[PDB]
């Protein structure tokens, strides 16, 4: 569902 | 505080206790930037590393020592540093954090 891309995105991005 | 909200409000601990986590405050484009920087070799020896040339403002979350599910308590500690990501796919972009120094 969720790809590698968007999980690092959703697990370590606060912009 | 910080770490145990934004740790359970973005599904980090809502279905257990993540041990460390960090974040990165820096803008989507200036990190996926990082992927065509200083190329370095990852933990694991793999060479799809690349550290960040400059040091970027992150927030080290941390469990303590009496975290315990469903109630994980985390120590925040803020700093600027370089961060290390692996980069994969195309276009070439972060999967996985690495390290940061």
């Amino acid at each position: 569902k969720e790809t590698a891309a968007a999980k690092f995105e959703r697990q370590h991005l606060d912009s | 505080n910080y770490c145990n909200q934004m740790m359970k409000s973005r599904n980090l601990t809502k279905d257990r206790c993540k041990p460390v986590n960090t974040f990165v405050h820096e803008s989507l484009a200036d990190v996926q930037a990082v992927c065509s920087q200083k190329n370095v070799a990852c933990k694991n020896g793999q060479t799809n590393c690349y550290q960040s040339y400059s040091t970027m403002s992150i927030t080290d979350c941390r469990e303590t020592g009496s975290s315990k599910y469903p109630n994980c308590a985390y120590k925040t500690t803020q700093a600027n540093k370089h961060i290390i990501v692996a980069c994969e796919g195309n276009p070439y972009v972060p999967v996985h954090f690495d390290a940061s120094v």
